[PDB]
């Protein structure tokens, strides 16, 4: 919610903190999974300075694609907001779960 | 003319007012227009009314001079200034062209002209009449100024940044700014050309000459480094496209990478391959190393011709792909460079080879009328059988040859000074 | 032999961007390892695309990738040039050895 309001002056700013701070957090936790990915959709309409914050995170992505859990819903879950993640590097390191979870 | 033709301007501080330097940073602009020219006028944070006005000044000012005329915009707090009307009432050889600056309306501004154009297209019909055409309206964080602005000024100026930003400066590291000026003299070069390759990709067949026109519609396509925002800041154009991909486009990359050395110290370099690189296997797809590609190179070699170069051995592989000719011949003069450059040239000796083997074959390709090219091949192509030699120039001689008998501008007093010299080796070969 | 049309690089290319399956790419390194200096035209910017496609996968977790990362590593050194004029590839490596124990 507060992520959802500000966009950006505060963004560009205090955010790359909460980013080691979901570095910090979880791997990502089952629950907070769901979160973190549906909290990065918040981040994720916001930046473009994403693109240096990524990959502390665009990491731990690739726990999950790999890991993986619960019926796919988490998957659906960040590979849906990944959509969101957009766009233009790191496909590198995108595609190759992706098209083996075809 | 010289500087092409007239130009608008205007920048957005506020509402009716000046400010410190505001003044300088139009100039700018003109000098950077005239870096690329014109008569231009200059404006600020104008109420609507006062820059009307002008617009009519160039209105008056008389472009069936100019070869194109352009209306400049920029950031306001989103002035509605005209939506329709002034825009729309001055509306559709001085060939207008818009620029838009916005946050949202540039499309929609876009937009709107062909809707209030629609009206103006179609609603002018029953008054039995505004024509759009060759009116166009091109579209528009910590470290930018204004980017579609900057873009075209600038033009190699903001790639340098797109450099430093960011993931590849790793590799050729590193940044500074600025000085690197006469080595910058390639770069240019290049990166005129560097997109035309792109042009010549995409082209089809919409496309130059008219300079300043291109030299836009060039630099619109340094846009691709959008990159910046989800909204990857996405003008809009309709007189296309791709950006991204075009090869040349990954390759200058690299072709910057091949600067980043010689600017850490000391130039030095110097050199650098691109052109080079990129001249050599024009041959490969020239010799056999293509099926039917398109040529993949020409635009390439155009301006390549262009400098001392590496000019003989382009002009070599042109005459290369005038043998590969007659099919794509017309590919030679859908770039027709040639035209351009061949005739720009008729300043040869062993360039006499290629400009017989090249013009030759250029000249070959039935036809177009010299005109003044004929007192220069009445120097130059006469001055060629000087030598005697070689039957090189067998029928090479010959090219020239039936331009005199294709039509009467003489062709006949210039051609009795060749009409000596004619006749007189032609026992002399005495071969068919 | 003959290996040139400028076709072919662009179909010569893509296999390099299987990756799929490892070891396929890992030919046309080499593949074109000589083909490289052919003409560096097509290749040397596709080439040097390869590892600023490839150094950033230094990074992202791991590994099964970061071991994907060493055969195309060399496999293009049959390219020279290109390798010289960067050599960034120790400042990458020499830390990727260093920080230990992943």
């Amino acid at each position: 919610s507060f992520v959802k309001s500000h966009i950006r002056p505060y963004m560009d700013e205090i955010v790359t903190l909460m980013r080691e701070f979901w570095v910090m957090n979880t791997s990502i936790q089952s629950t907070i999974i769901l979160l973190i990915e549906q909290i990065v959709v918040a981040l994720g309409g916001e930046f473009k300075l994403y693109l240096p914050q990524l990959i502390p995170h665009m990491l731990r992505v690739f726990m999950h694609d790999n890991s993986p859990g619960r019926i796919v819903s988490i998957k659906l879950l960040a590979a849906i907001q990944l959509f969101g993640a957009n766009l233009d590097d790191y496909l590198h390191l995108l595609l190759p779960p992706i098209v083996k979870l075809f | 003319t010289t500087p092409c033709a007239r130009l608008e301007c205007w920048i957005d501080p506020l509402s009716m007012g000046p400010q410190k330097a505001l003044e300088t940073i139009g100039a700018n602009l003109q000098k950077q227009y005239e870096n690329w020219q014109p008569r231009a006028r200059y404006k600020q944070s104008l109420d609507p009314t006062v820059d009307e006005v002008k617009k009519l000044c160039t209105s008056l000012r008389r472009n069936a001079k100019e070869e194109r005329v352009l209306f400049h915009y920029n950031g306001h707090g989103v002035p509605r200034p005209t939506v329709n009307g002034e825009v729309w009432v001055f509306n559709k050889m001085g060939s207008p062209s818009i620029f838009v600056y916005d946050c949202s309306n540039a499309g929609l501004i876009v937009k709107s002209f062909k809707q209030f154009a629609l009206q103006r297209e179609q609603e002018l019909e029953v008054a039995a009449p505004d024509l759009p055409a060759d009116l166009f309206t091109s579209c528009l964080d910590l470290l930018v100024a204004s980017l579609f602005r900057n873009f075209l000024l600038a033009e190699r100026i903001m790639r340098s940044y797109n450099c430093t930003p960011v993931s590849s400066p790793r590799l050729p590291p590193t940044y500074m700014h600025a000085m690197w000026q006469a080595w910058d003299l390639a770069v240019d070069i290049c990166l005129s050309q560097l997109p035309t390759i792109i042009e010549e990709g995409t082209a089809f067949r919409h496309s130059p000459f008219f300079a300043e026109q291109l030299t836009a519609f060039q630099v619109w396509l340094t846009m691709g480094v959008e990159n910046r925002n989800p909204p990857e800041q996405l003008p809009i154009v309709l007189q296309l496209s791709q950006v991204h991909r075009l090869r040349a486009l990954d390759l200058l990359g690299r072709f910057l990478d091949l600067g980043p050395w010689a600017v850490s110290l000391a130039l030095s370099v110097g050199i650098f391959p691109y052109v080079l690189k990129l001249l050599q296997s024009s041959a490969r797809e020239l010799r056999p190393l293509l099926v039917f590609i398109w040529a993949k190179i020409l635009a390439v070699d155009s301006s390549c011709q262009a400098d001392l170069v590496k000019d003989n051995g382009h002009k070599y592989f042109l005459s290369v792909l005038a043998d590969p000719y007659m099919p794509a011949e017309h590919r030679t003069m859908t770039a027709f460079i040639l035209a351009v450059i061949v005739n720009s040239y008729h300043t040869i000796w062993q360039n006499f080879d290629s400009a017989r083997w090249c013009g030759v074959r250029d000249s070959a390709h039935e036809k177009l009328y010299s005109l003044l090219s004929d007192p220069i091949p009445e120097v130059r192509c006469a001055a060629v059988f000087a030598l005697g030699t070689f039957v090189g120039n067998s029928a090479e001689r010959t090219d020239h040859s039936t331009t005199i008998d294709h039509n009467v501008a003489m062709m006949l007093a210039q051609l009795v000074s060749d009409g000596s010299p004619m006749v007189r080796k032609e026992l002399v070969v005495a071969l068919s | 032999v003959g290996r040139l049309s400028s076709m072919n690089p662009a179909f010569v290319m893509p296999f390099l961007r299987k990756m799929l399956i490892q070891i396929l790419t890992e030919l046309e390194h080499s593949g074109i390892g000589r083909i490289k200096e052919q003409s560096a035209r097509m290749l040397g910017h596709l080439v040097s695309n390869a590892p600023r496609l490839i150094r950033p996968y230094m990074e992202p977790i791991l590994k099964a990738l970061i071991l994907k990362l060493k055969d195309p590593d060399p496999d293009p050194n049959p390219g020279v040039i290109n390798n010289v004029l960067a050599t960034i590839g120790e400042l990458a490596q020499v830390s990727g050895l260093e920080m230990r124990k992943w």
